[PDB]
RNA sequence: AACGAGGAAUUCCUAGUAAGCGCAAGUCAUCAGCUUGCGUUGAUUACGUCCCUGCCCUUCACAC
């Protein structure tokens, strides 16, 4: 079988499900190429993943998500952190460890949201 | 740690691999002669390198840079690095 | 009054001057500096205007008897600028020195 | 009203003023409000010291500038002639004098003053 | 600088009703609030009177 | 041989509000007006027409006096400084209430005319011109500094401080500022109304000045001093 | 001129007013020599403070 | 010596432009302005104004009011586009500061040369009061580098606000001479002017 | 005719908070002159101090 990955995003009460195969560079959301994912002010949001371990790791392999609920912003967020935590598993599973390290120090120096879930819980002080 | 292989060229080129997948992640070149030895410090971060051009290079693995190149008079045959004491002993040909 | 847009951004207005009361019939860019303007009045002035301050003059350029019309900059010379005027004489300016009296 | 330590640096300006004045009317030969309450300058120091609450004490010594650390100084050096206040209150100027070297350590060695290089040997002995 | 005067009412009163130009229109003004006035009175009175 | 304007039309000068905050501006603060409105009809408090009134009330009698700052605004609006648009006027009641005064405003001579208009003022809020163009006399919020421009030279009348020549005073100041005067209309008193606002306090004359006359004699130093004329 | 002191110590029970804290600063110049002012903001150890007077000792403010 | 980590050309089926690529050599704000150049002049306000982690886009949604002190972390770009959502009507609306910030860096860098980050970095380094009165009449005391960045961003913010509050200007125009004028260290800001008016009546109750 | 963001005084408020935006439901009391839920966008300023104003509490080692 295709060796695949599946992992989840959450912001708020948008949703993203990212799957990442072995492929040929082919990032997808919503069954649309990355580059013209909405609003365009955020878009490098989106690419922060894509750029913090650069582009010849994507080259390798297929990423699609589907996102699902919340507004504009907390779907690009949920975007992100899918794309980056099946990066990470993809890199776990199916290549070595050590480039699982080296992304993860990476994502967490840079931002620690890509990979955990950012949940503003209320506090009775 | 386990995790990376060195490979010496007698062309004066090294390949790091990765032993767990078997993928190349990055080649030094700096010899031009044949290179007779490689090794890394126990922190992995600090590698040495000799080569039959006399040279010894001194490289920094996390930040791949150059740290500084020593020249010896005569060509180098083999290397043994000791990992407690980060001393090498160098067999020069002379 | 003089004033710069960005050019294919017809809405936007960056800086709107009033270089004087009289019409300004010549307003050019210097070639070798971005950010000084020169503009050449009815009021037989040449004032050389900075983009980035647009209350006064960086420097004022006079001693033309009638209409200046004509202005130009200097390649290789940015100190240098030269303006004609209805009178019949080109005058040249070094805006490195004091200025405002024709080398 | 004034405070722990407010009290302290007042005390210590009226006292050294007049010890610093018969010392210097002395020199050459060579106040209303303590003839009031009728105690020698060394006296009134001390018994504001001893007015102080322990609980207050140390914080109340933070608070002095350095310029009134030389007064308390040349206050305890004063007090050393008079053998009968030291052993009355031995161990409150023992615990006084020493949490006011060591808050200031750094700023107190820096001084060149050949003087207070005296005064803290004859402290010390 | 131009100059001009300020438009006042002598004898100004604020509880007083403001003057409106138009009599008519003035009337009508009265006569609607006192209808508001005395309608929110009569309900109140029942709704007491049934309570 | 500088050329002269394109037009040399008179042109009116621009009125100077408090919108405005760049432009060079003399402006004179009536502290501690009194100006306070009780029904009899509502009437503006007056020291002699209403002393019963004031007495039940419990404040003085002595400092219940609107001609003052009636009078201060009669010489102000009047000068050619005014005129000139380059004064604008704001008074402080005792109370607090804080008036902005419109350069344009023509306020009536007569002191009777005038009590009409400040009960409207202090009940209304605000007054509007005969042709309804823009609001002469408004109310707005404390505190004065915030409306007061940007970089501005704040001072007070005090008759102990050390007297200055206004127009010298003036001409050593910087230009793109802009100075206040604060004066008390009171009839007597401590001269620390303003000192909360004020950097530093002057007097004009070694004599004793009248409110009115003070201000008068502060206006026409800055028309020679500016060349007002 | 203006100097720059870094705080060294927030000082506590000062009994200052409200919103202004008593501190202790080191000029940077000369680590040695230390002053005690009044700060109006936000304040903890080891941030540098603009003084532009160096004379001044601070005084309970109530 | 070379040390070389890619043997293959990079393409991959998904295109991507190439100003997207050039971003991946460096993060760069708007991937126009690079944060390598930009210092913080003044010693003291280091530590509190904070450029040294480059940022794709202002918006973050980080948590920075749960600590007393963790707006110093936040970056200075985006604490100017929070401070520039105020008076209720813009209240909510973090797109349009951002969209506004954008277009007054770009004018910035039109009008001036300069890098628009290093205008920002030193307005706010020059519109900082150093020292401040106290209610008591006044009194005068010193003011920590913290409140001096905050009343800093806060007047900038308020002076661009109220320059074109009812002028033809815009916003991001007013907002970009507003900083120019600062960084410069001229009168002309509103900024300048108001934080030598509060040095100067703190001297004069010194 | 009235009006161009609303004076003096006074009240409330510390993080998914203030504020803005809409969509649903009407659940035995209340509510439609409206009430309650739901999601979306989302900040500034403090997070110290008992100086002022109120309320409150006190007078089994070692070390003190």
């Amino acid at each position: 079988a295709v060796p695949s990955v599946q992992t989840f995003g959450k912001k708020k009460s948008a949703t993203a499900v990212a799957h990442v195969k072995a492929g040929k560079g082919l990032i997808k959301v919503n069954g649309s190429p990355i580059t013209l994912v909405e609003p365009e002010i955020l878009r490098f949001k989106v690419y922060e993943p894509l750029l913090l371990v650069g582009l010849d790791k994507f080259s390798n392999i297929d990423i699609r998500v589907r996102v699902t609920g919340g507004g504009h912003v907390s779907q690009v967020y949920a975007i992100r952190q899918a794309i980056a935590k099946g990066l990470v598993a993809y890199h776990q599973k199916y290549v070595d460890e050590q480039s699982k390290n080296e992304l993860k120090k990476a994502f967490t120096s840079y931002d620690r949201t890509l990979l955990i879930a950012d949940s503003r819980r209320p506090e009775p002080k | 740690c386990g995790n990376f292989g060195f490979i010496g060229s007698s062309n004066g080129s090294i390949t790091i691999y990765n032993m767990q997948s078997g993928i190349l992640r990055k080649k030094y070149k700096l010899h031009k002669r044949a290179v007779t030895g490689i090794s890394l410090d126990g922190m992995n971060r600090k590698m040495v390198s000799c080569g039959l051009d006399g040279i010894v290079g001194f490289y920094d693995f996390n930040k791949s840079t150059l740290l500084g190149k020593l020249k010896l008079d005569a060509p180098i045959t083999a290397m043994v690095y000791h990992r407690s004491s980060d001393l090498f002993a160098l067999a020069l040909d002379d | 009054l003089v004033s710069v847009y960005d050019s294919y951004n017809p809405r936007t207005i960056l800086l709107s001057i009033n270089a004087s009361t009289h019409p300004t019939h010549v307003t050019k860019f210097h070639t070798q500096d971005n950010k000084i303007l020169a503009t050449a009045s009815d009021d037989r002035v040449t004032r050389l205007w900075d983009i980035s301050n647009a209350y006064e003059p960086q420097l004022e350029l006079t001693g033309a008897t009638d209409y200046v019309r004509t202005l130009s900059f200097i390649p290789a010379a940015p100190h240098l600028v030269a303006t004609g005027s209805y009178d019949g004489l080109i005058r040249l300016y070094d805006t490195r020195s004091s200025g405002s009296t024709p080398i | 009203s004034l405070k722990a330590g407010e009290r302290l640096m007042e005390a210590l300006d009226l006292g050294i003023a007049e010890i610093e004045g018969l010392e210097a009317y002395n020199r050459d030969m060579k106040n209303a409000v303590l003839i009031a309450v009728n105690k020698t300058p060394e006296q009134y120091i001390m018994d504001t010291l001893l007015r102080i609450r322990m609980s207050q004490l140390e914080d109340a010594l933070m608070v002095m500038p350095f310029s009134y650390v030389l007064k308390f100084l040349k206050f305890i050096d004063t007090v050393m002639q008079n053998k009968t206040l030291l052993h009355s209150h031995l161990p409150l100027i023992c615990k006084n004098l020493f949490f006011i070297i060591k808050f200031n350590h750094k700023e107190l060695v820096s001084q060149k003053n050949e003087e207070l290089k005296l005064q803290i040997n004859r402290v010390k002995t | 600088i131009p100059t001009h005067a300020p438009k006042y009412e002598e004898n100004f009163n604020p509880d007083k009703k403001s003057y409106d130009p138009d009599r008519t229109r003035s009337e009508i003004n009265k006569m609607k609030a006192q209808l508001k006035k005395e309608r929110k009175f009569t309900m109140k009175e029942i709704r007491k009177d049934a309570k | 041989q500088k050329a002269l304007p394109a037009s040399l039309v008179p042109q009116a000068p621009p009125v100077l509000t408090s919108k405005d905050k760049i432009t060079k501006r003399m402006i004179v603060v009536l502290a501690m007006a009194s100006l306070e409105t009780h029904k009899i009809k509502y009437v503006l408090l007056n020291c002699d027409d209403h002393q019963g009134l004031l007495k039940k009330m419990g404040r003085d009698i002595s400092e219940a006096r609107p001609d003052i700052t009636h009078q201060c605004l009669l010489t102000l609006l009047d000068s050619p400084i005014n005129k000139a648009g380059k004064l604008q006027v704001y008074i402080q009641t005792s109370r607090g209430i804080l008036i902005e005064v419109n350069p344009t405003v023509r306020i009536p001579r007569t002191f009777k005319r005038f009590s009409g208009l400040m009960v409207q003022l202090l009940h209304k809020l605000s007054i509007r011109s005969v042709n309804s163009e823009e609001k002469l006399l408004k109310v707005i919020k404390n505190p004065i500094t915030d409306h007061l421009p940007t970089k501005c030279r704040k001072v007070t009348l005090s008759f102990d401080a050390p007297v200055i020549r206004v127009q010298d005073y003036i001409e050593k100041l910087d230009d793109d500022e802009s100075i206040c005067v604060f004066v008390g209309a009171m009839a007597r008193g401590k001269d620390n109304f303003a000192d909360e606002y004020v950097d530093e306090k002057v007097g004009l004359s070694n004599y004793p000045l009248s409110a009115s006359v003070a201000c008068s004699k502060f206006c026409h130093g800055a028309e020679d001093a500016w060349n007002i004329l | 001129p203006v100097t720059l002191a870094k705080v060294i110590k927030v000082l506590g029970r000062t009994g200052s007013r409200g919103g202004v804290t008593q501190v202790r600063v080191e000029f940077l110049e000369d680590t040695s020599r230390t002053i005690v002012r009044n700060v109006k903001g936000p304040v903890r150890e080891n941030d540098i403070l603009v003084l532009m007077e160096s004379e001044r000792e601070a005084r309970r403010l109530r | 010596f070379e040390v070389v980590e890619e043997f293959t050309p990079v393409v991959l089926a998904t295109p991507i432009p190439e100003e997207v690529q050039q971003a991946q050599t460096e993060i760069k704000l708007f991937n126009k302005w690079s944060f390598e150049e930009v210092e913080v002049k003044d010693a003291s306000l280091v530590d509190y104004v904070q450029v040294r982690q480059p940022i794709f886009v202002a918006h973050t949604a980080g948590r920075y009011a749960n600590k007393r002190f963790r707006k110093a972390q936040c970056p200075i770009i985006e604490r100017l586009t929070n401070s520039l959502m105020m008076n209720g009507r813009n209240n909510g609306k973090k797109l349009k500061a951002v969209r506004i910030i954008k277009h007054t860096l770009d004018i910035i860098n039109v009008l001036t040369d300069q890098n628009p980050i290093q205008v920002v970095v030193d307005a706010i380094t020059n519109t900082g009061p150093r020292e401040d009165t106290t209610r008591v009449r006044r009194q005068a005391v010193d003011v920590s580098p913290l409140r001096r960045v905050n009343q800093a961003i806060a007047l900038l913010t308020i002076g661009a606000r109220e320059a074109a509050f009812r002028n033809i200007k815009t916003i991001a125009e007013t907002l970009a001479e507003e900083l120019i004028n600062a960084a410069k260290g001229s009168s002309t800001s509103y900024a300048i002017k108001k934080k030598d008016e509060l040095e100067r009546v703190a001297k004069s109750n010194r």
